[PDB]
């Protein structure tokens, strides 16, 4: 999983 | 020049003032221990303008909250809801990070190289 913050 | 100097591997404190905007970086990991790593730094974002974070950096904590063993979403939630002033304790772990990105390895100076 990859999340932009 | 600089590119031949070793990247510091000790923990660092980074204070980012982003008001009500995104931090400007991507995180990967948080599955079964792994840890939370920066996989991308957005050009022009608060994290970039801090000049103190980079891909391969593990986020040890955000505003005192230990993220070493955080799950992906909770870590994301922690960062997104961190507040206007975000204090991150980060530590460069290229070997660990390299496991996520395809065809990536670490060179003698610690730089993450992708083939």
């Amino acid at each position: 999983k990859q999340t932009s913050v | 020049f600089l590119g031949e100097e070793d990247i510091p591997r000790e923990p660092r404190r980074i204070v980012i003032h982003r008001g009500s905007t995104g931090l400007g970086f991507n995180i990967i990991g948080g599955e079964d221990g792994e840890g939370i790593f920066i996989s991308f730094i957005l050009a022009g974002g608060p994290a970039d303008l801090s000049g103190e974070l980079r891909k391969g950096d593990q986020i040890l904590s955000v505003n005192g909250v230990d993220l070493r063993n955080a799950s992906h979403e909770q870590a994301a939630i922690a960062l997104k809801n961190a507040g206007q002033t975000v204090t991150i304790i980060a530590q460069y772990k290229p070997e660990e990070y390299s496991r996520f990105e395809a065809n990536s390895r670490v060179n003698s100076s610690g730089r993450i190289v992708t083939n």
